């Protein structure tokens, strides 16, 4: 269990759009994996294989939930489109987002200079000599997540590369990323766009929302 | 397997405008500019470059007589077999090339100052409508970097003539007036495994 | 379309030249010293807008020949679509075809700019009553521009040069009753491909 730490940052701003016009102040897991997944096929790193399976987890990517200057990452709070820190009380909230409207269309993006955590949990440390690649290309090239990437947006540039083995560190399990626990409520919505299939894939699994333990969406926090 | 790294480094020869995009920061300009110049949260002004690419292969290699998909219009779908809908990507599939913006390398109040335009009234002889606008001076450099995936031999001198057509016609807004007339320069390499 | 005539302008300033410096901080920070600075750029070399001029002349004459022409001059006046000034230079809709540059100089500021003392002199007293310097480029300066019609309709180059006599007779850029801004302008066309740069 060798994870890669670090603080990104957002050299260009990103566009996520989830539904009914709600957008995400902040990249997900979800977008590190799929970004990581180009980034090693393009490469031809062996690890991409297992990228295609998303029911896995021998490298859980966490999401990219920001740091602030308390230094601790924000949390997201009880039932709140906002994510007081924990330590110190400042928020990170919608203020970030920002309606485009260029050439016809009409998105909506979070500003870049924002600084966001890093967290590639490894469980296994065959796959963190594949790690270490793919980090050092994020390193050199940076890394493209949300939409339009073929367009430039979403530019985030690695500053710190922390190669830290990390505990599971269990206890009682805080639910720091909105997962699907079987039937749960919040509408949670993913994809597997497939290069030589030409398959996109809008897969949806319900399940409950961030705000309120086999090991370490399906994040888990100190409670 | 083959990567191109095409990084792009402008410098502008006549004064660039691309317009600020974020409804926003837009309205908190309109108080005092017309036309703000597309900056980042950073402070840095970064240009669309994809679509200028993209327009200038398509013109270029449709008057050669190659069968290219013309997306200036209202068509909302590219074909699949094009020459640039393999490079800067079709509705169905992806790009090989991944064109970043133009990002600055000097932030605004080093690079963006706002101007004075007119309209003239032509017997008058004076101005009928007076406006606002931002622009970035001559000599400020800019940088990106494409990223053909999958090159074909082809494409790095379809994007470095790309660049000549863009030196031509220019990058931004304002083009017919005599605005965005830039100078680029190519130093390519193919990244491979590790 | 499949080709493109590019006008090469070469113009020399046959009297003072002025235009007025449209940047703001450029502007409040020449005010020191230079009550009119001229419009420079950041390489040190001398901005004249051009277009304005070459759609000023042509719809001026055309108006006066008879021809129907928009007035693109007036406050709250939109353009046609339909005219030959709407199709060369451009409506709120379909866009101009001639891409006309700006008059860029072959030197430097320092080479060409000089700062110039100008007079208000009261009438009955024969003395001096007002102040003021102003930049003014020097006769003998040259400035070159690039027009560059797409699709191009043929009768653009003589249009184009109908306007360059009008501007050499009226002027380019500002005082422009007071014997400032008399130029002449050197055309060299050609009409080389858009495809040229595919290699
Ligand atoms: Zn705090
Ligand atoms: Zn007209």
């Amino acid at each position: 269990m060798k994870e890669i730490k670090g603080i990104l940052e957002s050299i260009t701003g990103f566009s996520i759009p989830l539904d009914n016009g709600e957008y995400a102040l902040y990249p997900a897991g979800r977008h590190l994996r799929g970004a990581i997944g180009y980034i090693a096929f393009n490469l031809d790193l062996p690890i991409s294989s297992k990228f295609l399976d998303f029911d896995f987890d021998d490298i859980i990517f966490r999401d990219l939930l920001p740091i602030s200057k308390c230094g601790k990452i924000f949390y997201p709070e009880k039932n709140s489109n906002s994510l007081k820190c924990p330590s110190c009380n400042e928020i990170y909230g919608s203020s970030v987002l920002r309606n485009i409207m260029a050439r016809g269309l009409s998105y909506k993006e979070v500003i870049e200079g924002k600084k966001y955590r890093l967290s590639i949990i490894v469980k296994d440390e065959k796959y963190l000599n594949e790690m270490e690649a793919i980090i050092r290309y994020i390193l050199s090239y940076g890394i493209y997540l949300g939409n339009k990437v073929s367009k430039g947006y979403g530019k985030f540039k690695i500053k710190e590369y922390s190669i830290v083995d990390i505990l599971p560190v269990k206890d009682s399990v805080l639910l720091l990323s909105d997962a699907i626990i079987d039937n749960g409520e919040k509408d949670i919505v993913f994809s597997k766009k497939e290069i030589s299939s030409s398959k996109f894939e809008i897969i949806r699994k319900r399940g409950k929302a961030k705000g309120d333990h086999n090991g370490f969406f399906g994040e888990i926090i100190s409670l | 397997k083959t990567m191109k790294k095409i990084y792009v480094t402008m410098k502008t020869l006549s004064p660039l405008y691309t317009g600020e995009v974020r409804r926003e920061d837009k309205e908190a300009a309109q108080k005092r500019v017309n036309f703000p110049v597309r900056k980042t949260a950073t402070n840095k002004v970064l240009i669309p470059f994809k679509g200028a690419l993209r327009s200038a292969l398509e013109i270029m290699l449709k008057a050669k007589g190659e069968n290219v998909c013309d997306t200036g219009e209202s068509r909302a779908r590219p074909c699949g077999r094009c020459v640039t809908c393999s490079l800067f990507g079709s509705m169905g599939r992806a790009g090989r090339a991944s064109v970043d913006f133009l990002i600055s390398n000097d932030t605004k109040e080093q690079i963006v100052r706002e101007s004075t335009h007119l309209r003239i009234e032509r017997q008058t002889k004076s101005a009928s409508d007076t406006f606002k606008g931002e622009e970035v001076i001559e000599g400020a450099t800019f940088t990106a970097t494409i990223t053909i995936s999958n090159p074909q031999e082809k494409d790095l001198s379809l994007i470095q003539s790309a660049l000549k057509f863009i030196e031509e016609n220019g990058i931004g807004g304002w083009l017919n007036k005599g605005y965005g007339r830039v100078s680029f320069e190519v130093k390519s390499e193919d990244v491979a495994t590790d």
